[PDB]
């Protein structure tokens, strides 16, 4: 039954011309389909309707890009600026333990100059960090005299890092009902950010991601035995794309990430209460094949009472660099740096000593910020998969599928490039390491203006392909929809590189 | 007093006794699922945590006197009962090796595909669109085809029989597990587990590529892909594609002999309660295994079983798909002066039939046809196809194409319904119909090739509505259970009173037996041994 | 040279290869709900106030309103028309709604109150938070045997049902608090039952289900509605439609097909048109059952959202303030929603969230679709497609290339007057041949990139043995339903066989790494003669390829073994296997685990401790009972006596034949017994 | 219960309840507990009866 509390509801649930919902119930059983659509229609103004706009290869108009300042550079860790500290040191790797595996990292270079401050974050007290740096080496100095030694050294708290850090940073927590009528008791800003106009740096720090090295950076575990049908072909698919792409650049970004994200979540769990050094390390196998460690730079956390996952953690970033601040700085607007001495370069003649640089950083992660970045191997998969989709869909329409003549035909050529108004052409481990490249940055460089620009392109990439193939499209709301696209384009200059990319190719579509 | 105590302690809160004395048995798998349900942080993470720390298993205390505290090397894998896992890698080495290697004797399930994949002979993978056929099939490959519940209650008896269910009864397995593995108990839980696995039977829908037995299945992933395919033959056969064959058989006979017979529902059904096959009664076979068949699903009518809302014919099994019926009877006149009234389908409809070696989808207006669309492997059934189909068409075109009297009774010379004659007409020789049906140019699209009368492929023209599909048209068994009324005729009307299923499209090639059947209830020996007759 | 990867699209067209665009695999990382509230009342913003008259809550009724003015998005939806587009459904099938509700009959006879745990998140009102299933379940049984409302002690959910309505008859309801047992007024209590998150609250789940349970029933009989299904069989219902539409004899009939959504489509669906069409579901059908299956829309009728925390401003003072400590925004938010909410919750009439009625919105646009099979259309234009909650896709053939407007204008009218804001944003037009539909896209080819998040190749950390099945379980099962390549699947295999290496701290003991335990390893390998049969996790060469993705390890390397191997190895009289859970994966949808062959395989134990709240009431029961008979953690057991009948009964048995010829002392027995009379006696008051 | 009952009782009984149901047009389909209840009924009384 439907007693009181409960009906009462039922008969107040009816559309608006009813009272009891017993008599509505009667009226849906006793139904006229008379069909008063057609009435309803006549009714309705001829103005509500989908009324089909075209699309012709003249329609399709090029991408409004945001002016104003610069695209400065959030990435978490560096992409090619980064310097590594070459030992060729084959620990075992017993659990080489990360940070006496970096005190020789220290101890191989010499020329550590006075901290020179060169960019500052152009806004608050910048010898905190030089402080902090000094700090840094004097903890590392101070290891041998505590009779023991301790695997991990926590920071003092220090005022200088406290504010690096803003643990001391924190404002009231006090109940609204006690502080009543107070004066400074607007509300929080929250503004919506700015929008940052596009650079050319990150289509510069692209190319030089998709380049190779004479490391192998991969330990690509072993396949039981291959039989005729297929085991042979999955072979020589994923064989040749690992030798085309196991020495790519793209392979230390990922490994760097990871190492980055597993030792501070690592610390995180046990350094729950005070300070720790988190070493940036890299691993990597030479040309010749010898175990070689690389050290990036250190990195301060602050307090990790992580309740829960969403919990924010601030860290300091200090990464070794080549490349000096003062050629292009808008780039690091949140970034200070300081000339930190001299390195041997050896070439062809001698040496050139050119030196080196220490870009500092303050940002925040959590638990969930680092697991997406201790599993960032994926981005092989959703490229092996995107490759090896191509494989098999165009491929689809043959007897004998096209599986090895994809490879194994160096006049078979992908367009990828237009530098000099002209289309170059490359061949096809190139394009692996693109691919692998391109999941990679949107992996790290993630952000949900890049999902709404992805999913408002893919919109407007089909259409375009299927008026490439002449299957004459249309639209029903155009400028709409470049309105949701300006829309998801504010600041980010891995979006706003794939925005100049779809605009030249649109441009190059023959459209 | 090892297990009584805490409950004891337990009925010492209230709110525990009143828990303890309300519900019942029947409801403790409805309280077993309260859980906390929150201990689910990362399993990954906490695991590579608890693995970096020394001592995350737990061991009993009877280590002591079978594992040392230090290892060959002075290392330390114990606690005061917390053990690290080298410990296992050790006591994996050097032990207490058992001839308990008999193992391979639960685990048959397992060993059966092992061996399959051992003399499984390949062959070439030619690579194409492959399409995919909505079909139904099992998961468990060589079951002897058992229900989940008349299984486990072998089960609870062969591993509980302490507490056996109530069902006494008084199969021979019960004796065999007993006896094989008497007093060579392994793991309780993990070899009642492992039976379900290997005997219980679970049949559903997938889209599969050609494979048929649950061997072709559970090497589904490396035969079936996006465009590719790979023939696998695993050297073998089961049961469960071979044993509802004797069933189907023994049915189809029992169906063709029981028309002569003065009431062949009563002697059908003494047949069915008497006949034994592989030792298992027929009817409880009837009630227990999912198989579609006339005869099958006749003889689980007669008991009065749910099966799909068919309209049978042509030796093709119909799905309502869309559409009314409307009964609208009319008269016909044939190709030689004879009136026929007939049950001219009235109002709009569209199906999917299903054959043994075809299979169609068809739009139907009244006395219209539209949209056929047909997919099968030899020349042979795509004709037997079209020829129903244009059948089932009821446009005059094909009332014209009548030659002959109609006179084709059943074995029992008894008057067929005119729908059942114009077919049995028309399967020996139909080639009339299509030189008077009329012929309409088509565009060589989507792969769909043309048919001639004289059945040769063609490219621009065809026969009105009709279409040529690739590698099979998409099945669908809808999952309908539905009551019945069979009449002591053996004629099948559902609820409407449309013919469903009748004795006229039940025969096929000779029938050949696997399974040893015996029947017991009437005469039904005349096809049988004479020696057989005798004893 | 300066790189673009879009370029390739010069050479490859974008079907074939769409997957770049995808970025991800998984996902990427209070004042929202208002904007939810604004957007959804203004499409309905059409005079139909009524102040509830049990709530208080003012609430809109917008539907059989004016019709739409504007072409922008509207909530507009006329009685009539549905209840009639539902009857024409029901003219293109025969009673099939009474065979789906005689399905849901047989699932309300014998579903139990279990199917209300396996789901995602729920909503507590005893703590007025998001608590997982059995904790909100609990909690509500226990404060219902606070008072005289027992029934659900039956164990049948429809008592459970009975007992909701009984709560909702009773005016004072003592909440204990873990005591402090003051609190929950009748009003409160009414409109915290009708709290929403994001996210159902308790007591509607059940009804949810049940609704939901008939939307299969009826979508599994429907062609055009292919939502349940998962992957592979969708691949097949894109090809019969196509050849329903584009295969026709004298092809002069101009085919055209769209892929389109409707924008903000979860905010209009009113729940009264759900109730509309079940009752119309169940034309004269037994009372109580349209009593039962009546409920969650009536409920979602009077709904309450939850806010939470608010910026610290609780929500609950959300009533007691000025509008000028605050931003601009902020300001005209709560201008324009400030009297509709009551006691920290908003008021939301026409509202539903999306995830809570998907399937029978899924329904709703198979009607939509149904209603132009040339036989409700009367014109040349016909159509047909496949629908889904707001992604759909749509087939429209016309002879005439002037005539095709006018039938994607029916489409797109008919869709608002039903409340489908079809939106001309996200949709796009193009012969018939290629298309998407919600991730799937078609180019004469597959691709079934819906469910494409590719595994967690990490370890799933239970085993040494089952993990490992587990994890290329996972891989064969995505390589067949969730279909990716196959050279992807050996990648993800050998990375997953690293990270299972490294997580267990054992490579192998051919490389001279070393961990903390990759010497005994090696002092295996060598011992060992026959090199291939040992373990991975024995220091073992992985071997699984695609042939061997299902076979367990243990059996494939069984033969390859050396005998003391073996007969060390699978030996079951190992000291570490302790007889507690096993098989438990259930992962959030439905909840599968599939595990394989264990021996000597008992590694990752002792998860963290972490001793109303008091869980220690059910499990510690069930364990214990399992304690007793194992039988109950194989086949569900049959039985009416009470547990203490049974398990006395059983103690005594045992005791008995453990004594006669067992061994026992009769001290411990006579003890034994008294201890049972003791709870004998115990158990009789 | 329905298919239970079918699967657990002769179609005799089944006939009895049918002639028994039509006795006040009972239909089978709601009254599914009496369905069961009628057919335990009679096949009490029979094996009550027989041998006797």
């Amino acid at each position: 039954e439907i007693t009181g509390t409960m009906r009462r509801l039922a008969d107040q649930s009816l559309p608006p011309n009813f009272s009891s919902l017993e008599n509505f119930r009667a009226y849906v059983d006793g139904f006229e389909p008379n069909g008063c659509i057609e009435g309803k229609l006549s009714q309705m103004s001829k103005e509500v309707n989908a009324r089909i706009e075209p699309f012709l290869k003249t329609t399709p108009r090029p991408l409004r890009l945001p002016d104003g300042p610069p695209c400065s550079q959030r990435s978490k860790f560096l992409l090619m600026d980064a310097l590594k500290l070459s030992i060729e040191d084959p620990s075992h790797e017993g659990e080489g333990i990360p940070l006496y595996d970096a005190i020789k990292c220290m101890k191989t270079f010499f020329g550590w100059k006075e901290p020179n401050i060169i960019k500052p974050h152009e806004k608050g007290i910048n010898p905190n960090y030089l402080l902090a740096w000094k700090q840094v080496l004097a903890e590392l100095q101070d290891i041998e005299n505590e009779e023991k030694i301790p695997k991990k050294k926590n920071m003092k708290k220090t005022s200088q890092l406290k504010w690096a850090l803003g643990e001391n940073m924190a404002p009231e927590k006090v109940d609204f009902e006690d502080c009543k009528d107070v004066s400074d008791l607007k509300q929080y800003d929250s503004d919506e950010p700015e929008p940052r106009s596009l650079a050319s740096w990150i289509q510069s720090e692209f190319n030089k991601a998709c380049e190779l090295t004479d490391s192998s950076w991969i330990e690509l575990d072993e396949i039981g035995e291959d039989v005729a049908p297929i085991e042979h072909i999955a072979s020589m698919r994923r064989n040749y794309f690992t030798a085309e792409v196991s020495h790519c650049r793209a392979t230390e970004y990922i490994m760097k990430g990871v190492y980055i994200n597993t030792a501070l979540l690592n610390a995180s769990c046990a350094a729950m209460d005070d300070f720790q050094l988190i070493p940036m390390i890299s691993k990597c196998r030479t040309k010749e094949g010898r175990r070689k460690t690389n050290l990036y730079g250190f990195i301060i956390k602050g307090r990790s009472h992580l309740r829960n996952d969403t919990d924010v953690v601030n860290f300091v970033s200090m990464e070794f660099s080549l490349t000096d601040p003062r050629l292009e700085p808008h780039k690091w607007e949140k970034y200070c740096v300081l000339e930190i001495g001299d390195m041997l370069l050896r070439t062809a003649i001698g040496q050139v000593s050119r030196p080196m640089f220490l870009y500092v950083r303050t940002n925040g992660t959590s638990k969930i910020k680092m697991k997406w970045g201790m599993e960032m191997r994926r981005c092989l998969l959703q490229s092996l998969q995107q490759i090896e989709s191509m494989i098999e869909a165009e491929s689809s329409v043959k007897e004998k599928d096209m599986t090895k003549e994809f490879f194994e035909n160096k006049s078979e050529t992908w367009p990828i490039g237009e530098s000099p108004k002209g289309v170059e052409e490359g061949s096809i481990g190139k394009v692996c390491r693109t691919l692998l490249a391109k999941s990679v940055f949107n992996s790290l460089y993630a952000s949900p203006q890049l999902e709404g620009f992805s999913a408002e392109s893919r919109r407007l990439l089909l259409i375009v392909q299927a008026l490439r193939d002449n299957l004459e499209p249309g639209t029903f709301d155009l400028g709409g929809l470049y309105e949701a696209i300006e829309e998801c384009l504010i600041n980010d200059p891995w979006v706003l590189l794939n925005a100049s990319w779809f605009n030249s190719f649109l441009t190059h579509a023959l459209r | 007093m090892e297990r009584i105590k805490e409950l004891r302690d337990l009925m010492s809160q209230s709110r525990t006794r009143e828990i303890l004395t309300k519900t019942t048995v029947d409801h403790i798998a409805i309280i077993k699922k309260y859980t906390s349900g929150r201990q689910e942080k990362n399993p990954a993470l906490r695991m590579k945590w608890m693995m970096a720390m020394k001592y995350p298993i737990t061991a009993d205390k009877r280590i002591m006197e079978m594992i040392p505290e230090r290892n060959e090397q002075g290392q330390t894998l114990w606690s005061k009962v917390m053990v690290s896992s080298l410990a296992v890698t050790w006591w994996n080495r050097n032990g207490p090796t058992t001839s308990t290697v008999h193992y391979p004797k639960v685990y048959k399930t397992y060993f059966e595909k092992v061996e399959r994949l051992k003399h499984g002979t390949f062959g070439p993978v030619h690579f194409r669109n492959q399409v995919k056929i909505r079909r139904r099939v099992d998961v468990n490959p060589g079951h002897a085809d058992l229900s989940a519940k008349e299984a486990q209650d072998v089960i609870m008896e062969v591993v509980f029989p302490n507490e056996v269910g109530a069902r006494i009864l008084t199969l021979t397995i019960t004796k065999e597990k007993k006896e094989e593995l008497q007093d060579c108990k392994i793991a309780p839980l993990m070899v009642a587990y492992m039976l379900e696995r290997e005997l219980v039977r679970k049949t559903r829908f997938l889209p599969v590529a050609g494979g048929t037995s649950s061997v072709y299945i559970e090497v589904l992933h490396l035969t079936q892909g996006t465009c590719w395919e790979q023939m696998y033959t695993p050297g073998g056969e089961v049961r469960n594609d071979d044993v509802d064959q004797s069933l189907i058989i023994a049915a189809r006979n029992i169906v063709r002999r029981a028309t002569v017979s003065t009431d062949p529902l009563a002697s059908l059904l003494e047949m069915c309660h008497s006949t034994q096959i592989g030792g298992i009664r027929m009817v409880d076979i009837l009630r227990q295994n999912p198989t579609e068949e006339q005869a099958v699903d006749i003889c689980k009518a007669a008991m009065g079983l749910r099966i799909s809302s068919s309209f049978s014919f042509g030796g093709f099994t119909f799905k309502r798909t869309s559409g009314s019926s409307v009964k609208k009877e009319e008269e016909v006149l044939t190709g030689n002066l004879q009136t026929l009234k007939i049950r001219v389908h009235e109002g709009y409809e569209e199906f999917t039939m299903v054959g043994r070696r075809a299979t169609a989808i068809l739009r139907k207006a009244t006395r219209r046809l539209i949209q056929l669309i047909v997919s099968g492997r030899d020349e042979q059934s795509i004709a037997e196809a079209i020829i129903v189909a244009m059948v089932f068409s009821q446009e005059d075109c094909m009332i014209k194409a009548v030659r002959g009297d109609l006179n084709f009774v059943n074995r029992a010379n008894q008057r067929l319904n005119p729908m059942h004659q114009l077919l049995r007409h028309f399967q020996k020789d139909a080639k009339v119909l299509f030189q008077n049906w009329g012929i309409e140019p088509i565009d060589n699209v989507m792969g769909m090739i043309g048919i001639l009368p004289d059945m040769t492929p063609s490219t621009e023209m065809s026969l009105r509505g009709v279409r040529v599909s690739k590698m099979g048209v998409d099945e669908y068994s809808s999952t309908e259970r539905v009551v019945v009324s069979i009449d002591r005729f053996l004629r099948v009307r559902d609820q409407r009173g449309n013919v469903l299923l009748s004795p006229e499209e039940v025969s096929e090639t000779q029938g050949t037996e696997r399974l040893t059947i015996t029947y017991s209830s009437s005469m039904m020996w005349e096809i049988n041994g004479p020696e057989s007759v005798l004893v | 040279m300066d790189v673009n990867p879009t370029l390739l699209f010069l050479k490859v067209p974008a079907q074939n290869a769409i997957s770049t665009t995808f970025p991800y695999t998984g996902d990427p990382p209070t004042g929202y709900t208002m904007d939810t509230v604004n957007r959804t009342h203004q499409y309905s913003e059409k005079g139909k106030w009524t102040t509830n008259t049990e709530t208080g809550a003012p609430q809109l009724n917008p539907i059989d309103g004016p019709l739409p003015d504007n072409h922008e998005p509207s909530g507009y939806a006329q009685t009539d028309c549905v209840l009639e587009a539902m009857a024409f459904l029901e003219e293109s099938h025969p009673g099939i709604f009474e065979n789906s509700c005689l399905e849901t009959m047989e699932v309300v006879q014998q579903t139990r109150v279990d199917k209300l745990t396996q789901g995602r998140q729920t909503y507590d009102w005893t703590l007025n938070r998001n608590q997982p299933a059995a904790t909100a379940l609990a909690n509500t049984i226990e404060v219902f045997r606070s008072n005289d409302l027992t029934a659900n002690e039956s164990g049948r959910l429809i008592d459970f049902l009975k007992d909701v309505m009984e709560s909702m008859d009773k005016e004072e309801m003592e909440i204990t608090a873990h005591k402090k047992k003051q609190r929950l007024n009748k009003k409160s209590y009414l409109i915290r039952a009708l709290t929403l998150n994001t996210t159902p609250g308790m007591q509607i789940r059940g009804f949810v289900y049940f609704v939901e349970t008939l939307a299969r029933s009826i979508c599994e009989k429907l062609e055009q509605s292919g939502l349940p299904v998962g992957g592979n069989e969708k691949k097949a219902k894109l090809a019969n439609v196509v050849r329903k539409m584009m295969t026709n004899s004298q092809d002069t009939e101009l085919s055209f097909t769209i892929t389109g959504d409707n924008t903000k489509w979860n905010e209009n669906q009113n729940p009264r048109m759900f109730l509309a069409m079940i009752t119309y579901i169940t034309r004269n059908q037994p009372d109580w059952f349209r009593n039962v299956l009546s409920i969650a829309p009536i409920m979602f009728s009077n709904k309450m959202a939850r806010l939470g925390k608010g910026y610290q401003i609780p929500a609950e003072m959300l009533a007691n303030i000025d509008l000028k400590y605050f931003n601009e925004s902020t300001r005209k938010k709560i201008e324009k929603i400030r009297p509709l909410l009551i006691d920290g919750t908003a008021s939301l009439s026409p509202g539903m969230m999306m995830g809570m009625f998907n399937m029978l919105s899924t329904v709703l646009g198979v009607s939509i679709l149904n209603l132009g099979q040339k036989r409700y259309t009367k014109t040349t234009y016909w159509w047909d497609g496949l629908q889904s909650s707001d992604d759909f896709a749509l087939i429209v053939n016309a002879p005439n290339h002037e005539g095709i407007q006018a039938g994607v204008d029916r489409f797109y009218r008919t869709c608002k007057l039903v409340g489908i804001n079809m939106s001309k944003k996200k949709s796009y037009i193009n012969r018939t041949g290629t298309f998407e539909f919600t991730s799937f896209f078609y180019r004469y080819g597959f691709v079934a990139n819906f469910s494409m998040e590719l595994p967690s190749f990490g370890v799933s950390g239970i085993n040494e043995s089952a993990d490992m099945s587990i994890g290329v379980t996972v891989i064969k099962n995505n390589m067949i339903n969730n279909d990716l390549g196959p050279a992807t699947a050996q990648m993800a295999l050998q990375l997953f066989i690293k990270d299972y290496r490294y997580t267990y701290r054992c490579h192998r003991g051919d490389t001279q790494i070393q961990t903390r335990r990759s010497f005994e390893l090696k002092k295996l390998w060598e011992q060992t003669r026959s090199k291939a049969g040992l373990l991975v996790s024995d220091g073992g060469p992985n071997l699984y390829n695609i042939r061997n993705l299902h076979i367990p390890e243990v059996c494939l390397k069984w033969e390859l073994m050396d005998e003391d191997y073996q007969g060390r190895l699978c030996n079951p009289l190992n000291p570490f296997v302790s007889h507690k859970e096993i098989e438990s994966a259930n992962n959030a949808g439905p909840a599968k685990s599939m595990e394989y062959d264990a021996v000597a395989t008992t590694h990752s134990w002792i998860p963290k401790r972490n001793r109303l709240e008091d869980e220690q009431m059910y499990q510690k029961c069930c364990n214990l009972f399992e304690k007793f008979f194992p039988s109950s953690s194989y086949r569900r057991p049959v039985g009416i006596s009470s547990m203490v009948e049974a398990m006395v009964s059983r103690a005594r048995i045992d005791a008995r034949i453990d004594f006669e010829s067992g061994r026992i002392k009769k001290e411990e027995f006579a003890e034994i017994m008294k201890i049972c009379s003791t709870i004998e006696e115990l158990r009789r008051q | 219960m329905e298919d239970f009952v079918r699967q657990c009782f002769n179609p005799m009984i089944v006939e009895l309840a049918e002639k028994a149901m039509k006795e006040y047009g009972e239909d089978p389909k709601i009254e599914t507990n009496k369905f069961a209840a009628i057919c335990t009924h009679l096949e009490v009384c029979f094996m009550y009866s027989d041998f006797h």
